[PDB]
DNA sequence: TCGAGAATCCCGGTGCCGAGGCCGCTCAATTGGTCGTAGACAGCTCTAGCACCGCTTAAACGCACGTACGCGCTGTCCCCCGCGTTTTAACCGCCAAGGGGATTACTCCCTAGTCTCCAGGCACGTGTCAGATATATACATCCGA
DNA sequence: TCGGATGTATATATCTGACACGTGCCTGGAGACTAGGGAGTAATCCCCTTGGCGGTTAAAACGCGGGGGACAGCGCGTACGTGCGTTTAAGCGGTGCTAGAGCTGTCTACGACCAATTGAGCGGCCTCGGCACCGGGATTCTCGA
C-alpha cells in the first residue's frame, strides 16, 4: 500500500470496493422514470409528467439556450485555461460510457 | 525536438474522418476524449512531458532507483501536483469565498466513513464548462500577437482535429493563446454560443450536434430528479409559482420563458436550473449548482486515503516543497513558452500587464527525495 | 510491616508540591514534544533555551490552574475523585471548549 | 515521533498535586494530554508566525512571551 | 490634469481606500503609512462584511422576510465557527439567544 | 449640522452586490457599523504592535497581512489574506 | 385540567428563546441605574441611550450566567438551580 | 429607595427560561439581585469616570459603551 | 515583597516572594490577575472536605 | 556591543528606600522590569484612548489621573494618585 | 491512650558562583530661545432630558394543592493508592562545527508635505410599501380514561 | 390509546412610519511636484545552537494486595410549579420648561524644534559572602495494639 492501485481497489478498508472504477454512481436522491423502473420521461408520446407534459429538449434549447452571438460579453476576471482545466478535472473524475 | 502523446488505433477513428490528407490518428491517454479540441490534447502533451522530465531528474537524483520505482515515483508527484493546482486555485475561483469556505472547510484527517463515490448528479451539474466556451480557437505566437497563418480559428473546424497539433506548430500556440485570452461570462440572456449549440461534431457527424440539448436528454435518461427536488435536497427555498421563481432567478422574463416551456418548477431540468441561476459573488455558479459541487469534492478529498496533505503520504519536506508548485511553472519549464502570467493563472488574461519571465519564480525543489 | 492508608501521601505530596517552585514535567521530553510540534508550522527551525523555557513555564501555571477548577468542579458533584467530565466543565465554563 | 507520551503519569499526577487534587481517576492522563496538546499548538502557532514576520530561523523567548500576552496570557520573568 | 478617479476604484472594490488611509494616518498607529496598507485593510474589511451580510441575508430569507434585523446578525454570527470565535465576547443588541435545550431536561 | 461619517453607503453597496432584493433596519446598520470599526481597530493596533515589535516606523501590507493572520481564526485568516493581495496587485498594475 | 410540572416551563423556555425582546421592565430598571449612579456623583442626567445600553449589557450577561449555572446543576445530577451553582460558575469564570 | 426589588421575581424567572433553566430554587432570587447590582455598580462607576473626564454632566451611552469595552463585553448597536 | 522574604529568614529576593507578595495582597491580586510569574509557585491551600 | 536600558538601578534604588539591608536576585529583577513596563504600557494606552475620545491631540496629567483611575484597583488607585499630584505640584513650583 | 516507625524540621561545616561595587565612555538628557497652533475662556442657540397628569390594562402578587424531585441511607464491588523491584533514560560534564543573528555602510526608492481642484458623501425632504396589528381557522400536542 | 381541551402556527385585510431615493453644498480626497530619511542589500564576525559521547543514578514502569469511595437502588417529605382571583403600577399619549451640549470667535501660552554641552547610565571587570548542599540529631505525626 505504498502507491495507489489503478483500478483504485482496496482503497477504503470497510468497503474496498466502493470508490472504485466500473462501479454503479451514487444516487443522492431516488430516480424517477416516466414508468418507475427504467422509461426515461418523454419515451411514450401523450404521458404527462405531475400533470404537465414533457418539453423537447431541443425546442427548450431553442427558445432559451439561443441567443445572437454578436453581444457575446467576454470575462473580465478569467481566462480560457479556467476552461481548460475543468475539463481536464472532469475527465479526470468521470466517463459514463454507452453501448456502441 | 519536443514529445507527443503517442498515437492510437481504431476501427473508425474520427480524427482521420476529419481530414484525410493530412493522415493523422487520434492520440492515446488515460482517456478517450483526449482529442476533441487541440487544447485538451495540449494539456495531456504538457502533462506526460512533465511526467517525463520528473522521471528523468529522479533517476539523475537517484541513479540506484529501478523503472518502477521512478515511475511510482514520479506518478505519486503528478497526483499530488494535481490535487494542490485544483483545490488551490481552480475550486475557489468556482464557488467563490462563501460556498468554498462553507463546503470546503480546513482539512482534518483521513475519514473511512465518507463515500468518494461520484454521484450521479454530479455528471450533470459539473457541465457548467460549456457556458464559459468562447466561438474560437486562439494561438498566439512567441510575442503573443496573432500567430499566422489563421490567428482565429472556428471551434466548428477544430473539433478531433489532431492534425492541427502535429502540423500546425505544435502545443505552444495553443498554450499561448489560453493564457492570454478571457472566457465567455455565463449571462442569464446569454447561455451557450451556437458554434457548439449548431455546430458541435459537424464535419464527424452527418448533422450537428447540440450540446444544451444533449445535456437536458441525458439528464433526462439518467432519470434525475427535477430542479426543485435538488433546491429542498441543498436546503434552498423551493419556488412553485411565476412570482417565487422570478424572485428565485432575479428575473422576470427569464421566469416566464422557463414557465412556458415546462409548467412548474418542479419539472426544469437540473441543468437549466443550475445555469440559469444568478451567479454567486466572485464565483462562476449559482448557489444549487455550487452546492452539489462542493459537497462532491469534499466527499471527494475527505475520503481518498492517498491524499497529499495525508500523514504518510509524503514527507513533511515533501510537503513544504510541493505547496510552492503552480502551473506557469509548468508551462514555460516543460516546454518553450518563456512569458507566462503570474500568481493565480485562471485570473491573468491581459498582455502585458500580468505576465513575467518565469526566470524569477522558483522551480520543484526534488532534494528532498534522497533515499 | 508498615503501611499508610489511602490518602496521607497524597497528603503529604500536596503540601511538598504546593511550597516547592521548581518544574514538574522533565525537561528533555517537553524540549522534544515542543520541536515536534512547531515541526508543523515551519521546516528546521531553532529554539533558544529561553523560548523553550518559557514554554515550559506558561504550560505547567496553566495545568495547575485548569487543575484547581477541576478540583472544584469534583467536590461540587460531592467526590473526591477527579474524572474528565469535571475539565470538560471547567474548559467550557471558562470559555475554552464552549 | 510521539512524544506527547513523553509526559508522564507520574508528571501529571505531580501537577495535579500542586493543584490541590487529592484523589485522580485512571482516564484524566489522556485528557490532560490532549489539553496541554491543544494549548502548546495555540502558542507555538502564534510564535511562530511572529518569528516568520521578522524574517528569522530562530524561535526567540520573545516571540513566545508576545504570543502568550496576546492571548491574556502575560509572563514575568523572560524580558 | 487628469479625472479624478478614486483609489479604491482601481483596487475594484467598494470601501474607501482614501478614508483607510486618512484614518491609518490620523489614528496613532506608526509614524509612516504605506501606499499598500490601505488597499490591503479596506480589501479585508469589506471582504468580512460580505461574509456576515450574505450569512445574514440567507437567515432573513429562511425566516421569510426581507429586511435584515439584528436578530439575523446574531443568527448568522452564532451559527458559524469561526465567526463565533472572532466574536465571542461581543454582544449584538437585540439579538436573542440561540435556541438549545439541555437533553436531561426533555420528558422521557 | 456637523457631518457624522459612518460606514453605510458602503455596507449598503456590498449588501447590494451580496443579495441585490434584500434591504436593511436601522438597527443592523449601526451593529454592522460597529462590527466594521471594531475590526479596522484590532488589525490596525495589531500592525503597528508589530511595527513597534521590530524597530520599524513603516506600517506596511506585510505587517497588515501577519495582523490579519495572527487575529482572524482559521479558515476565514486564509480568504482574507487572498483577497488582500487579490487587491494589491490589481492596485499595482493600475 | 391542569398540566404536569415542568410541562409550562418547557412551553416558556421555548417562548423565550425565540423571541429578542427585554425581560425587565424598563422603568424599575431605570430607577435602579439612577439610584446606583447616586452614589458617585450627584445630579446626574442619563441619555435614554446609555439606560438602553446598561439594560441590553444586564440582560446578555444575566442570560450567559444562568447558561452556566444550569450546566454546573446538570453535572450535580439536578434539574434545579441553587445558589451554590451560580457561586461556583462565577468563581471559575474568574468573577470570584 | 430600595429599587433593587424593581427587579422582580418574574422577571429573574423569565431571565432564567431565556438561559435554557426549568427549575428555579427559592433562593436564586437574591443572589441574581445581588450578582446584578455588582455588575451594575462597576459599569455605572466606569461610566461616571468617563462622563466627569470630559466635563460633562449627562452619561451619553457612548461612555457606557467604552465602560462596557474596558471590561471586556464590548456592545453592538448603541453608538458606533 | 521584602516582608515575605524576611518571614522566610532570607536576605535576598526571589521570584517566589514577589509571587507571595502579589497573591496575598487583594489590591494587587486583582492588579495582576491574568499575570504569570516565573518560578513563583502556588499558595498554599487545601479544600477542608479532603482533610482527615 | 550594544546599549540595553532598563528599569534596574531605578528599582535598586527604591528598594534600597525600603529595604536598606536586602537585596535582590537576577530573576527578581527581570520580573520587576516586566511589571514596569507592562505597568507604563497599560496606563499610556489608556491615555492615550482618553485623549482620543474627546478629540484632544495632547496627552496631560488629566488623561494620566484618569487612566489611573481607571486601571488600579480600589484604595491603591487612590493612593497612586496623590502620590502622583504631589510630584507634579514639587516639579511645579521648582 | 500508647509505643514503634517513618518523615520532616532544625542545626553546624564547606565551598562557590552570582550579586554588588568600581572605572571609562558615549550618547541621550538638560539649558537656552523661537514659533505657531491647540486649547482655554466667553457667548449663544436650541435640543433633549426631566417633571407632571390621566387612563387602560397587562403585570405582579397572594394563596391553595399536589406531585416530583432533592436528600439521606444502605450495600456492593472495583478501581485507585501505597510499596517494593527492576529497567530506562534523564541529567551533567566536556568537545567541536557552523548556521545565522547582529553590526556597518551606502545608496535608492518611497513617503511626507504643499497647493488646486473638483466630485463624493453628507444633511434634509418625501412618499410608498414591508411589516406590525386584528381575526378567524386549522392543526399539533398533552393529559387522562 | 381514542377523544377532549388548550396552545400555537397560518392565511386574510388595514394602516402606518421608516427605509430607500433625490437634490444641493462643501470639504476631504486626488493630481502634480519636491526633499530627505528609512530601509533594503551587501559584507564581516562571533556566539550560541545543535549534535555527539560517556557515566551515575534518579525517576518512570510494573506488579500486587486491599480498602474506601463511586454508583445504584429505595423511601420520604417538602418545596416548587400550576391555576386563579385581586391589586398595582407600567406604558402611552400629551404639555411645559430649562439645563446644558454643541458650535463660533479670539487670543495666548505651551509644546515641538533646533543647537551646544556634559554627566548619568551602561558595559566590562573583580571579589567575597549568602545560599545550596552535606551530615547528624530532634520533634512530630501516624497507625496498629
Ligand atoms: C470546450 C469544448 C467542449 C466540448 C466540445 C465538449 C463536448 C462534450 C460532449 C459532446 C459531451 C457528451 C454530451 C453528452 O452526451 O452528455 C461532453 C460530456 C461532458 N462534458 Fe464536455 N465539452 C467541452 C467542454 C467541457 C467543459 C469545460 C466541461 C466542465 C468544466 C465539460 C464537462 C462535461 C461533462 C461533465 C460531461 C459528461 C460526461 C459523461 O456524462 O460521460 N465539458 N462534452
Ligand atoms: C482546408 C484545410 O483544412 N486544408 C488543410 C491544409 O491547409 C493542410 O496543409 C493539410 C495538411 O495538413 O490539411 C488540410
Ligand atoms: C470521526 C469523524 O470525523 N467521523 C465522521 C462523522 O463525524 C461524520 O458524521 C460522518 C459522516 O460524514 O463521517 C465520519
Amino acid at each position: 500500500d505504498k502507491y495507489r492501485t489503478i483500478t483504485g481497489m482496496c482503497n477504503n478498508r470497510r468497503s474496498p470496493t466502493l470508490g472504485a472504477s466500473n462501479r454503479a454512481f451514487v444516487r443522492w436522491l431516488p430516480a424517477e422514470y416516466e414508468d418507475g423502473f427504467s422509461l426515461p420521461y418523454g419515451w411514450t408520446p401523450g404521458v404527462k409528467r405531475n400533470g404537465f407534459p414533457v418539453a423537447l429538449a431541443r425546442a427548450v434549447s431553442n427558445e432559451i439556450v439561443r441567443f445572437p452571438t454578436d453581444q457575446l460579453t467576454p470575462d473580465q476576471e478569467r481566462s480560457l485555461m479556467f476552461m481548460q482545466w475543468g475539463q481536464l478535472l472532469d475527465h479526470d473524475l468521470d466517463f459514463t460510457p454507452e453501448p456502441a | 525536438g519536443r514529445a507527443l502523446l503517442p498515437f492510437d488505433n481504431l476501427h473508425d477513428d474520427p480524427c482521420l474522418l476529419t481530414n484525410r490528407s493530412a493522415r493523422i490518428p487520434c492520440f492515446l491517454a488515460g482517456d478517450t476524449r483526449s482529442s476533441e479540441m487541440p487544447e485538451l490534447t495540449s494539456m495531456h502533451t504538457l502533462l506526460l512531458r512533465e511526467h517525463n522530465r520528473l522521471a528523468t531528474e529522479l533517476k539523475s537524483l537517484n541513479p540506484r532507483w529501478d523503472g518502477e520505482r521512478l515511475y511510482q515515483e514520479a506518478r505519486k508527484i503528478v497526483g499530488a501536483m494535481v490535487q494542490i493546482i485544483t483545490y488551490r486555485d481552480y475550486l475557489p475561483l468556482v464557488l467563490g469565498p462563501t460556498a468554498m469556505r462553507k463546503y470546503l472547510p480546513t482539512y482534518r484527517s483521513y475519514n473511512d466513513s465518507v463515500d468518494p463515490r461520484i454521484a450521479n448528479v454530479f455528471t450533470n451539474a459539473f457541465r457548467y464548462g460549456h457556458t464559459l466556451i468562447q466561438p474560437f480557437m486562439f494561438r498566439l505566437d512567441n510575442r503573443y500577437q496573432p500567430m499566422e497563418p489563421n490567428p482565429r480559428v472556428p471551434l466548428s473546424r477544430v473539433f478531433f482535429a489532431s492534425w492541427r497539433v502535429v502540423l500546425e506548430g505544435g502545443i505552444d500556440p495553443i498554450l499561448r493563446g489560453l493564457m492570454a485570452t478571457p472566457a465567455k461570462l455565463n449571462r442569464q440572456n446569454q447561455i451557450a454560443v451556437d458554434e457548439i449549440r449548431e455546430r458541435l461534431f459537424e464535419q464527424v457527424m452527418r448533422i450537428g450536434l447540440d450540446l444544451p440539448a444533449l445535456n437536458m436528454q441525458r439528464s433526462r435518461d439518467h432519470g434525475l430528479p427535477g430542479y426543485n427536488a435538488w433546491r429542498r435536497f441543498c436546503g434552498l427555498p423551493q419556488p412553485e409559482t411565476v412570482g417565487q421563481l422570478g424572485t428565485v432567478l432575479r428575473n422576470l422574463k427569464l421566469a416566464r420563458k422557463l414557465m412556458e416551456q415546462y409548467g412548474t418548477p418542479n419539472n426544469i431540468d437540473i441543468w437549466m436550473g443550475g445555469v440559469s441561476e444568478p451567479l454567486k459573488r466572485k464565483g462562476r455558479v449559482g448557489p444549487l449548482l455550487a452546492c452539489i459541487i462542493g459537497t462532491q469534492f469534499r466527499k471527494l478529498r475527505d475520503g481518498d486515503r492517498f491524499w497529499w496533505e495525508n500523514e504518510g503520504v509524503f514527507s513533511m519536506q515533501q510537503r513544504q516543497a510541493l505547496a510552492q508548485i503552480s502551473l506557469p511553472r509548468i508551462i514555460c519549464d516543460n516546454t518553450g513558452i518563456t512569458t507566462v502570467s503570474k500568481n493565480n493563472i485562471f485570473m491573468s488574461n491581459s498582455y502585458p500587464r500580468d505576465f513575467v519571465n518565469c526566470s524569477t519564480l522558483p522551480a520543484l525543489n526534488l532534494a528532498s527525495w534522497r533515499e | 510491616p508498615h503501611r499508610y492508608r489511602p490518602g496521607t501521601v497524597a497528603l503529604r505530596e500536596i503540601r511538598r508540591y504546593q511550597k516547592s517552585t521548581e518544574l514538574l514535567i522533565r525537561k528533555l521530553p517537553f524540549q522534544r514534544l515542543v520541536r515536534e510540534i512547531a515541526q508543523d508550522f515551519k521546516t528546521d527551525l531553532r529554539f533558544q533555551s529561553s523560548a523553550v523555557m518559557a514554554l515550559q513555564e506558561a504550560s505547567e501555571a496553566y495545568l495547575v490552574a485548569l487543575f484547581e477548577d477541576t478540583n472544584l468542579c469534583a467536590i461540587h458533584a460531592k467526590r473526591v475523585t477527579i474524572m474528565p467530565k469535571d475539565i470538560q466543565l471547567a474548559r467550557r465554563i471558562r470559555g475554552e471548549r464552549a | 515521533r510521539d512524544n506527547i507520551q513523553g509526559i508522564t503519569k507520574p508528571a501529571i499526577r505531580r501537577l495535579a498535586r500542586r493543584g490541590g487534587v487529592k484523589r485522580i481517576s485512571g482516564l484524566i492522563y489522556e485528557e490532560t494530554r490532549g489539553v496541554l496538546k491543544v494549548f502548546l499548538e495555540n502558542v507555538i502557532r502564534d510564535a511562530v508566525t511572529y518569528t516568520e514576520h521578522a524574517k528569522r530561523k530562530t524561535v526567540t523567548a520573545m516571540d513566545v512571551v508576545y504570543a502568550l500576552k496576546r492571548q491574556g496570557r502575560t509572563l514575568y520573568g523572560f524580558g | 490634469r487628469a479625472k479624478a478617479k478614486t483609489r479604491s476604484s482601481r483596487a475594484g472594490l467598494q470601501f474607501p481606500v482614501g478614508r483607510v488611509h486618512r484614518l491609518l494616518r490620523k489614528g496613532n498607529y506608526a509614524e509612516r503609512v504605506g501606499a499598500g496598507a490601505p488597499v490591503y485593510l479596506a480589501a479585508v474589511l469589506e471582504y468580512l462584511t460580505a461574509e456576515i451580510l450574505e450569512l445574514a441575508g440567507n437567515a432573513a430569507r429562511d425566516n421569510k422576510k426581507t429586511r435584515i434585523i439584528p436578530r439575523h446578525l446574531q443568527l448568522a454570527v452564532r451559527n458559524d465557527e469561526e465567526l463565533n470565535k472572532l466574536l465571542g465576547r461581543v454582544t449584538i443588541a437585540q439579538g436573542g439567544v440561540l435556541p438549545n435545550i439541555q437533553s436531561v431536561l426533555l420528558p422521557k | 449640522k456637523t457631518r457624522k461619517e459612518s460606514y453605510a453607503i458602503y455596507v449598503y453597496k456590498v449588501l447590494k452586490q451580496v443579495h441585490p432584493d434584500t434591504g436593511i433596519s436601522s438597527k443592523a446598520m449601526s451593529i454592522m457599523n460597529s462590527f466594521v470599526n471594531d475590526v479596522f481597530e484590532r488589525i490596525a493596533g495589531e500592525a503597528s504592535r508589530l511595527a513597534h515589535y521590530n524597530k520599524r516606523s513603516t506600517i506596511t501590507s506585510r505587517e497588515i497581512q501577519t495582523a490579519v493572520r495572527l487575529l482572524l481564526p482559521g479558515e476565514l485568516a486564509k480568504h482574507a489574506v487572498s483577497e488582500g493581495t487579490k487587491a494589491v496587485t490589481k492596485y499595482t498594475s493600475a
